[PDB]
């Protein structure tokens, strides 16, 4: 039915591959015989990502075999034919069903993406973000994919306007991770130092700029600190428990945010906002080694 | 072609749409899944018809050379093999009382019958599971078990009977001179004829047609359907009987031997025989049409098969000996020959290539590079089938069963378009012939008028002078 | 000696799994697949046996429905479950067909209501709600246009003013209305036509070819300014908008008791016309009928056509609703009941899958288009062996087992009777012109379409 | 034309996108009603598109309130504006189809591109989605969906009474 | 068709997005038998 179908649409290309001297017949029937077996271990019931990553390694073999007896048996880098994207249009339609399929198979989704992204070359902007997209419906709470395709954006197109929404809209569905967080600053100080690597590239051939990344910092630890509230949130003491341990936290994740870290001045509105026990002589130390620095 | 441009416009869409079906029935034949087998010299002093079952049996592989069977069974008479039409299931009746049907491939024995009655023949009719069989008067109609199902009474010494699936009917050719289709759906005889020659020599069926091809005594075969009591057509084959006839799977050719010693290949569509074959030393007893279009004649201890004996050509006529090698003498493809055993009947294995002789000791399955054809079809029969599947099937066969009077000589001629109280009593009667007298003179009066307007379509000096006095 | 037999790799052919399901391989061979016309022709008169027993018409009708009998329907042309129905009592509903109820139920007149139409009015004072509300258009026989609001649950983000809108009083008892289409500009046809506006009290044009009544009105779909009218002059006649005027007038012999354009040719429309036939008339050539549709033995009461613009459906004064196609000229099929008399109005549904009749025993039934498309979804195997069967039958529908079974429909006796004596009579009316033909010379050789206009106006050539 | 359709759930939202309309006109038929019935029938109808399961209990509970009082949440609006295409705001909005005409309206003034519908339509729809439950989440992670249940519901009412350690 | 690159209303949502988006602000026999038949 479905499986009679799908060799159907399979057919034109063998033909134009065994009409063009490079596939005997034999050759034709082995192939078509492993394709009957994946179309139908893929149609019935019980399939899983194994049969899908086996017919797409299969697949991907068939083409390499391909590549090296074009460049063989007649020695043209590119044929004028069909097959030759055909068998990388058959590798993105097994992708498609499969992601249709299991939509909770981060190792095909990335699969996919890597797939398509080393490729890319043919492919398309648009088509990279329709992945994307789909990716992002499906599994919004994963800062794993989100930093992936912020990172990707921005170390291929450095498109900051369109990095900086996507990391927009990431903090707005997840703002318990301080990972998050960290990547977000991360991505802010990378674009300042590039901007004014710019501006000094620019003054070669003929602030603001911290304080972007300190109100991320402040609302950073505004959130984390509401966020860890209700997670756990009952009479005095453990209210003030709760506090010490978010505390703790807030300061830690700040802690972290110094070993991140022009440098000296985020350092100082860094403690200026701690400011506002024994934490507070880790401060006071801190002090004297930025002084010392 | 025609001046009008709307029929011109349709008829070539009609060609297009056409084309594009039978281009997309190439693309499947690129799609099928196996492919045939072959057998070939190689060389110039090796020939094909030295090879030995022993050699082939040796050559291949372990699953066709365990299909291959030899049952020896000496006890009952000279056996009779008849395979189901999916290739899975086979049935051997002995001349004495052995009926054994057998699945064969997995080994299992379905129904073992022991008959003192002397049977002749029986076949398979819709499944595996029921099988008609002859005796020595009636037939009977057997269950999967080997229970009895129904004592057929009116099919009296029925001396070839044969089933045919599509429209599921039971065609009893006897010994009187008579021919009953006998519907087994329904469990009722449709056609009833008498065969005015004589006892019915031969028998078989064209497929693609399915209709009956007698070979009577006179020499002369006839081709009969369930409709009319007459044949359709009479050919005249050989001389003496008629011994067997065979048919190719296409519906295209026949092979016919006749106790004369003489072999001809007829071409049905067309009426003209291929050729004759005559240069017979014994008369042939066997003849059968593989699927590949490969030819197989029994002597009755000799087999023989030929390739490419079923064309047009000069070359295609068979011989048996070629003097020198001459490439434009048809040599035999493949013989063999038994001890002492006379063979009783023959038939290829439908989806396999082997060919299953039944003689006087048992039953034997030579094996042939490129009988049977390769890949099958799935939609219609099934080597492969599970118990839901088939009785499915089943129901979808007996649902889509053809009628029986659709037989006929061309199976395209149903798309033809035609054009095609006392007192008052009595007084009653007075004035109903009083108005019938009434319409035939009107009738009569158009059609003088009309007569008259087609005279008006197709068009001595005292007679001039009185001319106007009449 | 080079040999190679026939092998079959049982693991290919049947799986080593139990879950995956075997592959099933095909050869299109014709010397393998041997009776093309028998099983077809087969195939296509087990489904015509199928179809005939599978026919169900009837679905359902619409709550309790009227008291006095349903003259007036008005389907929603933009959304799919509302309509209107106004019986001869007075008081109109608006119908939730999904629900098969109601919204609410105006007591809106003394007298009959003559025509309903429904839209959304574009007032100047404010857009109302398109949205939350419907607005109904009630034309009575008291001298009235009621315009009504009705409170609307299709949409859920809001959360009074629940009837009468407004109310136009007229001169003459109003017959029919319509409503033009995107502008919010209505007609109705009293003893003379006049165009409305919304947002005037007083009818704001007057058009009339001459001193004789309307009975009825009817926008066109596409090019929307062009209006077509029923009078009891027996006359049709179409009107134009742009230039503000009547346009042409065709004069037959009965008269046309509706008229209904069609949806996909903007220039074609069918009338039903009282003796026994639907019409179908092109714009530009109105001196000939495009088709003409026979099969009832009353009066023709409604017309209506499919919006995929092919089939007519036509409810008479015998109690009967045909199905034509606009081909064929004959009726497809007919609808029928003991329960259901006088059918007075039919609307063919807006998703062309139903047919709504208005009776005048005061019930509002509606039934399926075809007799078979059922409403449920259907998976990909079933739809196509249902377009198999059906373009099979389609390819062998003229045979005679076929036909038979296929117009084998029953019709109630009266109908039949009344169909075989129609038939009596039209024999005995032909064989009279045939002797009259036989005898004089000169005598015209109408035609069949050209038979039934008395006169047009604008004699074109 | 019923594009999308919300579900709320105790482990968070489901935004659905309809492929094949139940024609409007038999909706109370027997085989419409058999075929959401059926399970391998709703799916021609109903695919997920979109589920952000909530954080932690205490914003389950936040959430739950808030959709008790009929408002909308913070993590309903990021959904919505993640999943719905920004059509033009004057004509061709997009169809959101929920279940409660009390959410309508404020769904509707912070999309003003989007309308909701809860039709009888809508309620057949949801009440499908409610009924098959974890067999259309196509092996999405979510917790035991019943002890869900049982844990938001004792929340919420204890909420609602104000239940005292004391 | 919305996508989660592009910004969908133009107006700042979240405090994030505001005060991010206002320092930007800033930074701007057979034979016979036959015959006879």
């Amino acid at each position: 039915s479905k499986t009679r179908y799908y060799l159907e649409q399979c057919i034109p290309e063998m033909d134009d591959l065994v009409e063009k001297g490079l596939f005997t017949k034999n050759e034709v029937s082995l192939i078509m015989k492993k394709r009957t077996d994946f179309e139908h271990r893929l149609n019935s019931r019980g399939s899983s990502i194994n049969d899908y990553i086996k017919y797409i390694n299969y697949e991907s073999n068939v083409n390499k075999l391909r590549a090296k007896r074009c460049k063989r048996i007649l020695q043209v880098k590119k044929t004028n034919s069909l097959s030759d994207w055909s068998i990388q249009q058959r590798i993105g339609f097994i992708y498609q069903r499969g992601t249709n399929k299991f939509p909770q198979d981060l190792k095909f989704w990335a699969m996919y993406l890597n797939y398509m992204k080393a490729r890319g070359n043919q492919t398309s902007y648009k088509k990279i973000h329709n992945i994307y997209n789909q990716l992002l419906k499906l599994h919004p709470t994963n800062v794993d994919i989100w930093i992936s395709c912020a990172k990707y954006e921005y170390e291929v197109h450095a498109n900051f306007k369109s990095c900086r929404n996507i990391f927009q809209n990431g903090l707005r569905f997840n703002p318990d991770v301080p990972k998050l967080w960290y990547e977000y600053v991360k991505f802010e100080l990378n674009f300042i130092t590039k901007l004014i690597n710019r501006r000094k590239v620019m003054g070669l051939i003929n602030a603001l700029r911290g304080d972007i990344a300190l109100t991320i910092f402040d609302v950073c630890m505004k959130t984390l600190g509401k966020h860890y509230i209700n997670k756990h949130k009952s009479d005095s003491k453990m209210n003030i428990e709760l506090n010490k341990e978010t505390l703790n936290y807030l300061f830690s994740e700040s802690l972290r945010y110094i070993k991140l870290f022009e440098r000296d001045y985020l350092i100082n509105h860094v403690l200026q906002f701690w400011k506002n026990p024994e934490l507070y002589l880790k401060t006071v130390m801190i002090d004297i080694t930025l002084n010392i620095r | 072609q025609t001046k009008d441009k709307k029929l011109r416009a349709g008829l070539k869409k009609i060609d297009e749409q056409y084309k594009k079906a039978v281009s997309s029935a190439a693309a499947t034949d690129y799609l099928l899944p196996e492919s045939n087998g072959y057998l070939e010299p190689e060389n110039e002093l090796e020939k094909t018809f030295k090879v030995q079952q022993s050699e082939i049996k040796s050559s291949v592989d372990v699953s066709t050379a365990n299909k291959a069977l030899d049952l020896s069974l000496k006890e009952f008479g000279p056996y009779h093999i008849k395979y189901a039409k999916n290739g899975t299931h086979l049935l051997i009746t002995g001349r004495k009382g052995h009926v054994a049907s057998m699945d064969w491939r997995k080994g299992q024995l379905r129904a073992e019958l022991f008959l003192n009655e002397t049977c002749h023949s029986a076949t398979y009719l819709q499944n595996e599971q029921y099988f008609a069989v002859a005796q020595k008067k009636y037939t009977f109609i057997y269950d999967h078990e080997g229970t009895e199902l129904h004592r057929l009474k009116q099919h009296i010494e029925a001396r070839h009977l044969d089933f045919l699936p599509y429209h599921y009917l039971l065609v009893t050719a006897g010994e009187t001179g008579w021919l009953k289709y006998h519907d087994v759906s329904t469990g009722q005889l449709v056609s009833e004829l008498r065969t005015k020659a004589g006892p019915t020599m031969a028998m078989a069926q064209n497929p693609w047609n399915a209709v009956m091809h007698l070979g009577h005594s006179n020499g002369t075969v006839s081709l009969w359907s369930p409709s009319m009591p007459e044949p359709l057509v009479k050919l005249l084959s050989a001389r003496g009987p008629v011994n067997s006839i065979a048919i190719d799977r296409s519906g295209y050719y026949m092979a016919t031997t006749g106790a004369d010693r003489s072999m001809k290949i007829w071409d049905i569509r067309n009426f003209k025989q291929l050729h004759s074959v005559e240069s017979l030393p014994t008369p042939g007893t066997n003849v059968s049409i593989s699927d590949t279009g490969l030819l197989a004649l029994s002597r009755g201890p000799h087999v023989t098969l030929w390739k490419d004996a079923l064309k047009l050509s000069g070359d295609s006529k068979p011989c048996f000996g070629s003097m020198g090698g001459n490439p434009h003498r048809n040599t035999p493809y493949m013989s063999h020959l038994f001890a002492g055993n006379k063979v009783e009947n023959l038939g290829f294995v439908p989806f396999e290539d082997l060919l299953g002789v039944g003689h006087q000791t048992g039953i034997t399955n030579l094996i042939v590079p490129g009988a049977g054809e390769a890949n099958y079809d799935a939609l219609e029969l099934n080597p492969f089938e599970t118990k839901k599947q088939r009785q499915e099937q089943e129901v979808r066969t007996l649902l889509n069963k053809l009628p029986a009077d659709t037989i006929t000589l061309d199976p395209n001629s149903i798309g033809s378009v035609d054009k095609r109280s006392g007192l008052r009593s009595f007084l009653r009667k007075k004035t109903q012939n009083v108005i019938d007298e009434r319409k035939l003179r009107v009738q009569k009066q158009l059609d003088k008028e009309k007569n008259i307007r087609k005279r008006n379509h197709q068009i001595d000096v005292i007679e001039e002078a009185l001319s106007r006095f009449g | 000696m080079k040999i190679k037999t026939i092998k079959r790799s049982a693991d290919d052919y049947v799986p080593v799994k139990s879950t995956q399901e075997s592959q099933m391989p095909r050869n299109l061979n014709p010397e393998l697949h041997p009776f093309e016309r028998a099983r077809e022709y087969t195939k296509a008169l087990n489904a015509t046996k199928l179809e005939r027993m599978f026919a169900k018409p009837f679905v359902g009708q619409l709550g309790y429905g009227h008291r006095d009998g349903v003259y007036a329907i008005a389907k929603n042309y933009g959304s799919l479950n509302k309509l209107a129905t106004g019986s001869a009592d007075g008081v109109i509903k608006y119908w939730n067909m999904s629900t098969r109820e109601e919204f609410v139920s105006f007591k809106a007149h003394y007298g009959l209501v003559t025509g309903l139409c429904v839209t959304q009015p574009r007032f100047h004072d404010k857009k109302p709600d398109l949205k939350s509300q419907n607005f109904m258009l009630s034309c009575s026989d008291d001298k009235t246009v009621k315009l009504w609001s009705i409170n609307v649950d299709d949409y859920s983000n809001k959360n009074n003013e629940e009837g009468l809108i407004r109310t136009f009083d007229g001169e003459s008892a109003f017959q029919g209305i319509d409503s033009h289409r995107e502008n919010s500009t209505f007609a109705t046809g009293g003893a003379k036509i006049h165009l409305w506006d919304v947002n005037r009290l007083k009818p704001v044009s007057d058009l009339s070819w001459g001193a004789d009544n309307i009975t009825s009105l009817k926008f066109n779909q596409n090019e929307t300014d062009i209006l077509a009218s029923t009078g009891s002059d027996n006359s049709i006649v179409l009107y134009d908008l742009r230039t503000n005027s009547p346009t042409q007038k065709i004069v037959q012999t009965m008269r046309t008791n509706a008229i209904c354009w069609n949806p996909m040719e903007a220039f074609n429309f069918v009338t039903a016309n009282e003796d026994h036939n639907a019409y179908y008339y092109d714009m530009r050539n109105l001196s000939r009928s495009l088709n003409v549709f026979k099969d009832h033995v009353s009066a023709v009461m409604d017309v209506d056509f499919s919006p995929t613009g092919d089939e007519i459906v036509t409810g008479s004064y015998d109690k009967s609703i045909r199905i034509y196609k606009t081909n064929h000229g004959h009726s497809r099929e007919i609808y029928h009941t003991k329960r259901m008399q006088h059918v007075f109005q039919v609307k063919y549904s807006m998703d062309s899958k139903y047919i709504i009749s208005g009776s005048d025993d005061g019930n509002v039934r509606l039934w399926r288009s075809k007799a078979w498309e059922r409403s449920n979804v259907k998976t990909t195997r079933e739809k196509n062996k249902l377009e198999y069967d059906e373009k099979l039958k389609e390819r062998f529908r003229h045979m005679p087992e076929i036909k038979r079974i296929s117009r084998h429909r029953h019709v109630p006796q009266v109908i039949k009777k009344a169909q075989e004596i129609k038939n009596i009579e039209l024999s005995s009316i032909k064989r009279r012109e045939a002797n009259e033909r036989r005898t004089r010379k000169d005598m015209p050789y109408i035609s069949e379409r050209k038979k039934q206009i008395v006169g047009t106006v604008h004699k074109y050539e | 034309p019923i594009e999308y359709l919300l579900f709320e759930e105790p482990t968070g939202y489901a935004v659905f996108k309809v492929k094949l309309q139940q024609d409007d006109i038999g909706s109370r038929l027997k085989e419409v009603q058999e075929q959401i019935n059926d399970f391998g029938a709703f799916t021609k109808l109903i695919e997920l598109v979109s589920f952000a399961p909530f954080k932690g209990a205490a914003e389950a509970l936040e959430n739950a309130n808030d959709i008790s009082e009929g408002l909308v949440s913070e993590s309903l609006k990021a959904i919505l504006d993640l999943n719905l295409p920004k059509a033009s705001s004057k004509k061709k909005n997009i169809t959101l189809a929920i279940s409660d005409k009390n959410l309508g309206p404020s769904i509707k003034e912070e999309f003003p591109y989007v309308d909701c519908i809860s039709n009888e339509l809508a309620q057949d729809l949801i009440r499908g989605v409610r009924l098959h439950g974890e067999k259309l989440f196509k092996g999405l992670q979510s917790g035991d969906l019943e002890r869900a249940q049982l844990g938001l519901g004792h929340a919420y009412s204890r909420a609602k009474v104000k239940f005292s350690v004391q | 068709h919305a996508s989660a690159f592009t910004r969908t209303q133009d107006v700042p949502q979240t405090e994030l997005q505001e005060k991010v988006d206002q320092v930007l602000q800033e930074s701007n026999d057979v034979v016979a038998e036959f015959q006879e038949e």
